[PDB]
């Protein structure tokens, strides 16, 4: 059975509070990275070099998300709206407000017209991306949502709530075409569509992570052994190389199985706080992890397979 | 005037969790509540965890028991229901839910109603059927105290919100008080003749200034059962992304409940969670963060 042997390249300093979010560009160059401290920070992938700052936020900042062009940000933050960015130039183009609360989760479509955003409002908003307008409000959940996201075509939204159900929306319509829940309903701490939109990976914070075939609502992959009771924590598909399931934890190690065996084949030391986010570089075995307020880094690992 | 007595830490937990504290009508026993959403019941003098339950989906910020020992009131953190009233009598249950309250109390002679303050709004619900009674809140006269605490009078006929005296009777606003801080909205004294708002002591019978008292700056106080003794801590101080840091500064006071004059200044040197009094004021129970959170319940003779 062939293991990954991330090893680490570079630290990333310059956050003053918690990082919540980083995100490789869709075209592989860039790393943002989102923080308790309302700052955006960009980076180079491949050298970990900073890049610059960008700021606008008036509170702190939990997610962020490439526009597919690898041309615009879109940030979401505890003052209760989102901003969409011109890398480029730093400015914001549009605030997005109608949150009535902390916005959690943010996603544009693959079509880069429309951004989807999850709240401590239990709503989940769809949004003008030109206009910077709601099109839509879902009352999609009956506790704060924790993630959103598009699938490949862009035909359908997943969303994750502390209510403890993953939901699948109709973007056109707005309906709500599924509702998945297996034996009990812890909360349910991230989501999202795997690379070819047939599953959904999803977090719940009894230390597990679920592989779903949403259509059919069967769990077919369990991941355990890391540390998941009270954070929500990003994880991903790596498909680079080696097919692997990647998440933090809060022992502060990065957690990577074998996504077919479902077995743990590699953890990833260096981190002093809870590994909040992890991100796949889109090309290369790049890994990009980040950590919580008593760490403040982000951390860039690199594996041969 | 303070003798260690016993002291214990929450069973079962790498870092204990302990938040708050009062003790329950069966003597030796004090019921606490946790970081996790868990009430327990622990005996004061062992340290021996008694029972368990799990209340809240986030950590319990308050809680009160009613005299009779039949019905507890609890607050949690940002998980709705904000706050529960339980039955006790036989199996722990919860009676009712006040889904957006995130602070509540009993009313105070007849404790047939509980009284929920949602930001700037106070809900006054009937205890047997749960349902709201009463909304109070007057946008004119509001002061946007961001820690306001509605509270009834020690004859349940009035409330005060937000610094506004209200007559519970007519539902109508009796009197505003000037707004001369940012977070406290003040309490009624039990002799049910003034009111402690903050730093100033206003009469009831006249609304004059009674007396500045600097050192109530910022604190939250409790009295013992004879109204002769308050106790007073110090709000600690700045978005409820952060990690968990304690209520209160490390010091608490005690004054003549009179004539506000000094007593006691009780350095513990470690952050304080809660505090209380068994109704003979026999004991002080302190929760006590070790140093991180990592909470220790010391009690206290009280002398």
């Amino acid at each position: 059975p062939v293991k990954p042997n991330y090893a680490l390249k570079f630290t990333l300093a310059g956050h003053t509070k918690a990082v919540s979010s980083v995100k490789f560009s869709p075209n592989g160059e860039w790393l943002a990275s989102s923080s308790a401290d309302k700052l955006i920070k960009i980076w180079g992938a491949y050298d970990g070099k900073f890049e610059k700052t960008i700021s606008g936020h008036k509170l702190g900042i939990s997610d962020v998300a490439w526009s597919s062009d690898s041309n615009l940000l879109v940030s979401a933050s505890d003052d209760k709206t989102l901003k969409i960015w011109d890398v480029s130039s730093g400015k914001c183009l549009k605030t997005l407000k109608g949150h009535s609360n902390y916005v959690f989760c943010c996603n544009f479509n693959p079509q880069s017209n429309l951004i989807v955003s999850g709240s401590f409002d239990e709503s989940v908003r769809i949004w003008d991306v030109k206009t910077g307008k709601c099109l839509k409000t879902l009352p999609a959940h009956s506790d704060p949502v924790s993630a959103v996201h598009f699938n490949r075509d862009g035909s359908l939204i997943v969303s994750s709530s502390y209510d403890g159900l993953c939901r699948i929306w109709d973007t056109a319509s707005g309906q709500c075409l599924k509702t998945l829940i297996d034996d009990d309903n812890p909360p349910v701490s991230f989501v999202k569509f795997s690379p070819n939109g047939k599953y959904i990976l999803a977090a719940t914070l009894d230390n597990t992570l679920k592989l779903w075939d949403y259509s059919k609502g069967k769990c077919l992959k369990t991941y355990t052994g890391h540390k998941n009771e009270k954070y929500c924590i990003f994880a991903n598909f790596s498909v680079t190389g080696g097919k692997w399931i990647v998440s933090g934890s809060e022992d502060n190690l990065v957690y990577i199985w074998n996504l077919q065996t479902k077995e743990i084949v590699q953890k990833l030391q260096g981190h002093t706080d809870v590994v909040i986010s992890t991100a796949c570089h889109p090309t290369e075995n790049i890994i990009a992890s980040a950590a919580l307020e008593n760490d403040k880094t982000i951390k860039l690992w690199k594996s041969d397979c | 005037a303070f003798r260690p007595i016993s002291v214990f830490r929450e069973a079962n937990e790498d870092e204990s969790g302990f938040t708050c504290c009062a003790f329950s009508a069966r003597e030796r026993f004090l019921m606490l509540g946790t970081c996790t959403g868990q009430l327990k019941l622990y005996n004061v003098f062992s340290g021996q965890e008694e029972a368990s339950y799990n209340c809240h989906n986030s950590a319990i910020t308050h809680l009160e028991p009613s005299r009779d020992g039949s019905l507890l009131l609890t607050s949690a953190t940002w998980s709705q229901p904000l706050s529960a009233l339980w039955g006790m009598k036989s199996v722990f249950d919860m009676k009712h839910s006040f889904t957006e309250d995130h602070y509540v109390e009993f009313s105070k002679h007849s404790q047939d109603r509980v009284i929920g303050t949602k930001g700037d709004i106070a809900h006054i619900y009937d205890i047997q059927t749960g349902n709201k009674l009463l909304t109070l809140f007057n946008p004119d006269l509001a002061n946007n105290y961001k820690r306001n605490c509605a509270t009834f009078n020690p004859t349940d006929d009035l409330v005060l919100n937000d610094g506004v005296l209200w007559d519970v009777r007519s539902a109508q606003a009796i009197h505003k008080f000037d707004k001369f801080n940012m977070n406290i909205s003040g309490v009624f004294h039990p002799n049910g003749l003034e009111v402690i708002i903050n730093t100033e002591i206003w009469d009831l019978r006249t609304f004059h200034l009674l007396h500045t008292v600097p050192a109530l700056d910022q604190c939250r106080v409790v009295f013992n059962h004879t109204g002769t003794v308050m106790y007073g801590a110090m709000l600690q101080a700045d978005l409820m992304e952060e990690r968990m840091k304690s209520p209160f500064g490390s010091s608490f006071r005690t004054f003549n409940a009179t004539d506000y004059k000094p007593i006691a200044t009780i350095d513990v040197k470690r952050n304080i969670f809660d505090l209380c009094t068994d109704t003979k004021d026999c004991y002080l129970a302190v929760i006590e963060n070790q140093g991180n959170m990592d909470t220790v319940c010391r009690l206290y003779e009280v002398g």
